[PDB]
């Protein structure tokens, strides 16, 4: 909620 | 330039932007280090500075801004758009606007990246309040996908508003 994170790669 | 897939977009040096990466079409934080379209000035002087196309029909070159390991990686105007900063609210989700938004594809309950989609069915209940989109990774689309996470849907930024 309002909040922005990543996550892995397939790069 | 606002919702509605408003077709946008120019960067510049240190212009934060968002990037797709071309493997699982995900868009994440990027920090620009170069805007340039590769003419080595129009027949090739060893210098490679001028551009042949306008600041926004150019080429973009990322250092990503989370990811500083995979170092400066090139994208195109369309596959690049600028930090997408502002909030789509529930009630402003269009049905066909082109969105980056909180899906995981590995697990669709989950939060990943911000995967690009267009808005394709809205619904509510007493318990729960969701959107459906069509969801696009860089090889393959997953049709009418549950979106959970409803907060923090991003739209397509201004070029330089």
């Amino acid at each position: 909620a309002r909040t922005k994170q990543t996550a892995r790669k397939s790069t | 330039g606002m919702w509605d897939e408003t077709e946008l977009g120019l960067y510049k040096v240190n212009e934060y932007v968002d990037a797709r990466d071309t493997n699982m079409g995900a868009w994440f934080e990027a920090q620009v280090v170069r805007v340039t379209r590769k003419a080595p000035s129009r027949d090739e002087p060893c210098s490679s500075t001028s551009r042949p196309a306008l600041e926004e029909d150019v080429i973009y070159h990322v250092k990503y801004d989370d990811y500083p390991e995979n170092g400066v990686v090139q994208m195109n105007s369309r596959d690049v758009r600028a930090r997408a900063r502002t909030i789509i609210k529930w009630q402003d989700l269009e049905v066909g606007q082109v969105v980056m938004l909180n899906y995981n594809p590995d697990n669709p309950k989950e939060r990943g990246f911000w995967y690009d989609a267009e808005i394709s069915r809205k619904r509510e209940t007493r318990t729960a309040r969701e959107l459906y989109a069509n969801v696009v990774l860089g090889d393959d689309s997953l049709n009418d996908c549950r979106i959970i996470f409803v907060d923090e849907v991003f739209k397509i930024e201004r070029p330089g508003e």
